[PDB]
């Protein structure tokens, strides 16, 4: 348990260290990919209780 | 809204997430 | 339960349209494969950018906002800041939506 501790504060560390590992085109893809999907299905989003929603 | 901005974040760091993420 | 969904995949293996003529040269081919660190490998503020599409966007900064806490282990403390608290209530909820952004780019938004 404490060895696996010692590694996940180390990869955590070398995360903030060496930056996002993700590109940003990468990201740009799969964000109109889902934008595509979503409009697609017309998906409406789920909205916040208000006050009472009743169940 | 007023997007998230993680706690944590370094200088070049945050320069790197405004820039791949925005 | 499970044994239900082989039962069922094993008909629907069966019932396709001649999947079992190969008088001509066709194949049949069975992939089964596991997404390799796929808890481990959430970017949070890429989860959020893809949660504000479905929920409130105050919904989503508390589903992001529970992930960046920190770790406790008798002497040892450390943040979190990669990956996805898999203990979580609501966690059950961000493997199954995230696994299906990979469905779009394996099987492609035609198929």
């Amino acid at each position: 348990t404490r060895l696996y501790l010692k590694a996940e504060q180390e990869r955590q560390h070398n995360y903030l260290k060496d930056g996002p590992y993700i590109t940003a085109e990468e990201a740009v893809a799969v964000y109109t990919t889902t934008v595509h999907w979503l409009e697609s299905r017309r998906f409406s989003p789920i909205p916040f209780p208000p006050l009472s929603y009743k169940h | 809204v007023q997007p998230f901005h993680l706690r944590g974040m370094s200088s070049t760091f945050s320069q790197r997430s405004r820039d791949i993420f925005d | 339960p499970p044994p239900l969904l082989v039962y069922k995949w094993c008909q629907g293996i069966n019932n396709l349209q001649d999947v079992w003529e190969t008088s001509e040269g066709e194949c049949n081919v069975m992939l089964e494969s596991r997404f390799e660190k796929m808890y481990e490998k959430i970017d949070l503020t890429l989860l959020n950018r893809l949660l504000r599409l479905i929920v409130d966007h105050n919904i989503a900064d508390y589903m992001t906002a529970k992930n960046n806490v920190v770790i406790n282990y008798k002497d040892m403390n450390h943040t979190n800041s990669y990956g996805i608290i898999r203990g979580l209530q609501f966690a059950s909820f961000i493997v199954q939506y995230y696994g299906l952004v990979m469905d779009l780019l394996v099987l492609g938004l035609h198929r």
